[PDB]
């Protein structure tokens, strides 16, 4: 069980200063040097900066006036502070694991949208199987998640129990500003009306989780 | 401050043949101690980055041998042969020889794949979101080879514009397809009781679907 | 031996760099990591471990433990010049070396762990160590004269499930060897009052803090205290050795400490590697109930982490910090040398400083402001009555993203001008 765990703001507005903190399970910092990558959204991976075991701290020059990278062996936690954040630095960072210069564990990424606008919990909507929406015996139910400002947002099904015949689709910032997704999952025609499909919708920024059901 | 080019920017390939990605570095990547730290990592959709190849030709823990590192100075090429559809990702060379650590701009694997055909279902705007004053139709194109495809929307039988956003998830390991939504988002209003709210598909593996909705 | 007492803007201190002498090949491109300097008598131990790759975790080439004089070298500036050296079979089973001198020997005594480094898989450690005995003048030999190892029949570790060697140097006194050690105590059997540990000034320092960071994690399964292993050369044809923790005065989490004869006493250092950064060392008042008397210094700390940076007071959980000892060389003033790393929260820019308990004499900076570095190692001597002193300073490397140790010489200046 060695883990990496990224927790950010998810918001930050321009000039102002971002701060992430990681925590690690399964290893000790003392053990292993720990590295920050960022992915700019659509664009390619960047390294901007390592820890090392003793404390020794090497940085990318780029962001070396803007960018500090600190740890606590006792509490597992190492956090990476930048300063004077600007659109191009919205990007979804993650804290990595190093062995003999190698990245070996990768946390999941903690996604950082730079943006003076507020942040915002969506509103799910049904998408309703139907004639329309039926194909011989295989039906498509969906939910319309809208109006979330932030970017990340998690789809689920049944509580996780339906895994089966998912797609989520990737979002598109709509002229508002607030994103826009729709999660469809494939049925048996024959289970709508008798079995009940709730999606369930987490959006960390907004600390918004919402169950909305799918009826026919 | 030491560069690395990928000549792939988009790679297709067939499921067990041979795909073939090169990375050159702007400067000699030999360190001192007389290792060249050069790595190979892949991202499939949805995860973060993966280490498949250290040390120019050495398999990461658990990399399967199809996976193959090779080079000499500033070039290097990864060959994956016996391609699987589990492949299909974002691979991206790495030199851990000087610092800056620096990646390459990235490599998309594409499976080829026997074209398929896309089942198309409607979707009309839940009343919840009409009460919210908005209405959003949603067109879906699920399991389909040719990314490329045209959906046309008709309010009535007029052919609608600029009302329409499209979006396609990324290749699935499972089958190689891919599908898209294209969502139709008007105001309740605007939703003026026109009827036949029709979807129009084309694609390689068809000859022209329509799906349409009776507004009541 | 007279040296400026006055606090001088002046550049009068001016080092020489002599790691040359040292056993570390730049060009092979290797991180040379866990590095000792012992200096006693015109004697000295060295060891360090050399690895190809990250310092971290790059594959380990060669451990090296070396002993040789400490000689003028010709221009009335000492040097390093080794005569012994021996590498441990199973380089990578050998941890936590300290060295003691005795007699034409040096003793150093290594932890033997085939589970990792001892303080982080602690519970799983054997508690097995080493001692092994190296020739400083050695002689052809058909044995074991210039290099053997020795058998310590039992190992007295009192209460203390498991104890260790825990730092560079140690001491003679007699017949009899003190290393400076760390012993392991089962949490749950560690007496301490919260209401000891000092939040008074502190506003969000909490009574617990004091107690929780005695471990490396506030759950750590043990606690660390810092003390000594003695070993009674004269005692039994085996002898044993005994651990003899440390007074709770001005206690911390036990770390790499350091005991040395500064002008006819013992001198005991404590690295600060929790929440009291201020410099812990002292006079020992007595060895075997160890008991030092902690300069109140006001002037010199390390740098730290967030939680427990330079300059912090305030209890804090916390296990943060770096070794960066200092060398008594008058006691009249008590006056020390040492090289800091002149940073409140990164681990760069190596400042050799002179300085005493409210007031830092004079400095030289060993490198830029800029300049990454961490453990440092300062043994100060007589060189026809010129005080002198070698440290050690890792310093990294950017050209090869390591990090290597440096040696300078550095003479304290009679005159303030
Ligand atoms: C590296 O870290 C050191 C140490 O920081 C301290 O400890 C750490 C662990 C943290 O806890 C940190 O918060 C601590 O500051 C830093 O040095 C320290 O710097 C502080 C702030 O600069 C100094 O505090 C000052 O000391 C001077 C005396 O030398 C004193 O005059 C100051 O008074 C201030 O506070 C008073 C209330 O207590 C207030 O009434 C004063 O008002 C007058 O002065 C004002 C201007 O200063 C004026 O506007 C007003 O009208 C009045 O005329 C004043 O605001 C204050 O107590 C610490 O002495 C100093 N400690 C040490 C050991 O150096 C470094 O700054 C840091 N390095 C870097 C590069 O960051
Ligand atoms: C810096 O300031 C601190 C206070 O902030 C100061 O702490 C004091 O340290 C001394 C020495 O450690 C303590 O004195 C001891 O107290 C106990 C109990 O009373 C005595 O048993 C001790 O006596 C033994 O040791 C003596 C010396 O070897 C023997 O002569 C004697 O026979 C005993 O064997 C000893 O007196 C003192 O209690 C504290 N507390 C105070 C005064 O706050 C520290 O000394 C200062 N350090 C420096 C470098 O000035
Ligand atoms: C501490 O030591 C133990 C004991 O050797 C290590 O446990 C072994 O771990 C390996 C790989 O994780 C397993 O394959 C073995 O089965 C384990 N041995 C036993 C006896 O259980 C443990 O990993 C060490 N921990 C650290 C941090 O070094
Ligand atoms: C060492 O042992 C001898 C006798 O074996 C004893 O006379 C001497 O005092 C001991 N030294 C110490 C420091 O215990």
């Amino acid at each position: 069980q060695v883990q990496l765990k990224e927790s950010g703001p998810g918001l930050v507005a321009p000039s102002q200063s971002l701060s992430i903190t990681c925590t690690v399970s399964g290893f000790s910092l003392t053990s292993y040097d720990i590295s920050w990558i960022r992915q700019p959204p659509g664009k390619g991976l960047e390294w901007l900066g390592v820890i090392w075991t003793g404390g020794v701290t090497n940085y990318n020059s780029a962001f070396l006036s803007r960018l500090s990278i600190s740890k606590d062996n006792s509490k597992s936690q190492v956090f990476l502070k930048m300063n004077s954040l600007q659109t191009d630095d919205t990007a979804i960072y993650y804290c990595v694991r190093e062995g003999d210069w190698f990245f070996d564990v990768w946390g999941a990424g903690t996604t950082v949208t730079v943006s003076s606008a507020s942040t915002k919990g969506p509103s799910v909507f049904p998408l309703a199987p139907s004639s329309k929406s039926t194909s011989g015996g295989t039906a498509a139910l969906g939910c319309l998640v809208k109006d979330y400002f932030p970017e990340p947002v998690t789809v689920s099904w049944n509580s996780g129990a339906l895994t089966s015949g998912v797609h989520t689709f990737p979002a598109v910032l709509q002229s508002s500003g607030l994103y826009s997704l729709s999660s469809v999952v494939t049925v048996p025609s024959s289970s709508l009306g008798t079995q009940t499909y709730i999606c369930n919708v987490n959006h960390k920024p907004s600390n918004t989780k919402v169950d909305k059901k799918v009826e026919p | 401050d030491v560069l690395m080019t990928q000549t792939p920017l988009s790679l297709p390939v067939s499921l067990g043949d041979q795909a073939s990605i090169s990375c050159r570095s702007s400067q000699s990547i030999v360190h001192s101690n007389g290792n060249t730290y050069l790595e190979w990592y892949l991202q499939k959709p949805g995860q973060s980055p993966q280490l498949l190849i250290y040390k120019v030709s050495n398999r990461f823990s658990g990399v399967p041998d199809r996976f193959s590192g090779s080079g000499s100075g500033t070039d290097f090429t990864l060959k994956i042969n016996r391609v699987e559809a589990e492949d299909l990702g974002l691979y991206y060379c790495f030199q851990a020889s000087h610092v800056p650590y620096t990646f390459g701009g990235g490599t998309k694997l594409e499976i080829k794949r026997t074209v398929a055909a896309p089942s198309v279902f409607i979707f009309p705007p839940s009343d919840e979101q009409l009460k919210s004053g908005t209405a959003s139709v949603v067109c879906l194109l699920n399991n389909f080879y040719p990314r490329e495809a045209k959906v046309q929307w008709k309010v009535d039988n007029a052919l609608q514009s600029g009302n329409s956003q499209e979006s396609v998830t990324e290749q699935d390991s499972k089958d190689s397809t891919y599908s898209l939504s294209s969502t139709l988002t008007l105001s309740k209003a605007d939703y003026e009781k026109h009827k036949l709210y029709a979807c129009e598909v084309t694609h390689q593996g068809l000859s022209s679907p329509v799906t349409k909705s009776a507004a009541a | 031996n007279n040296i400026c007492l006055q606090k001088t803007s002046n550049q009068i201190l001016k080092p020489k760099l002599i790691s040359y002498t040292l056993p570390v090949v730049g060009q092979s491109g290797t991180c040379i990591t866990d590095p000792l300097l012992a200096m006693d008598e015109g004697y000295f131990a060295y060891s360090h471990l050399e690895r190809i790759g990250s310092c971290s975790r790059g594959v380990s080439k060669q451990r090296i433990i070396g002993v040789g004089e400490v000689l003028d070298r010709g221009d009335e500036v000492p040097s390093l010049f080794m005569t012994n050296v021996w590498t441990p079979p199973n380089p990578n089973t050998v941890y936590h070396c300290s060295a003691v001198y005795n007699n034409e020997f040096y003793y150093v005594l290594c932890a033997v762990s085939t589970v990792g480094d001892p303080i982080l898989n602690s519970t799983y450690w054997s508690g097995s160590l080493m001692m092994t005995r190296l020739a400083v003048k050695p002689k052809s030999n058909g044995g074991g004269y210039n290099q053997h190892q020795l058998a310590l029949r039992s190992i007295e570790k009192g209460r203390y499930d498991k104890v260790m060697p825990y730092g560079p140097s140690g001491i003679k006194q007699g017949d009899t060897l003190y290393f400076p050690a760390v012993g392991f105590l089962v949490r749950t059997e560690f007496k301490y009052n919260d209401s000891n540990c000092p939040i008074t000034k502190c506003q969000y320092s909490k009574p617990e803090n004091c107690r929780l960071s005695m471990g490396i994690r506030p759950n750590s399964h043990y606690i660390l205290r810092s003390g000594l292993l003695k070993y009674n050369l004269s005692d039994g044809e085996n002898p044993k050795v005994v651990f003899i923790e440390i007074s709770d005065q001005r206690l911390s989490i036990g770390s790499p400490s350091k005991i040395y004869d500064s002008l006819g006493q013992p001198v005991f250092y404590q690295a600060s590697f929790s929440w009291d950064t201020m410099i812990k060392f002292g006079d020992v008042l007595t060895v075997n109930p160890l008991v030092v008397n902690w300069r109140n210094n006001t002037v010199i700390s390390r740098p730290g982490q967030s939680q427990c940076p330079r300059f912090n007071t305030c209890p804090e959980i916390c296990w943060e910090g770096v070794y960066n000892d200092a060398f008594l060389i008058d006691r009249i003033n008590w006056i020390s040398a040492g090289v800091f790393l002149d940073s409140n929260q990164t681990a760069e820019n190596p400042v050799f400083t002179v300085f005493k308990d409210n007031e830092i004499l004079y400095r030289a900076q060993l490198a830029s402001e800029d300049t990454n570095a961490q453990k440092t190692i300062t043994n100060c001597f007589l060189l026809k009555n010129k005080i002198w002193c070698i440290s050690l300073v890792e310093i990294y490397d950017t050209g090869d993203n390591v990090i290597r140790p440096k040696l300078f010489a550095v003479k304290i200046p009679e005159q303030c001008t």
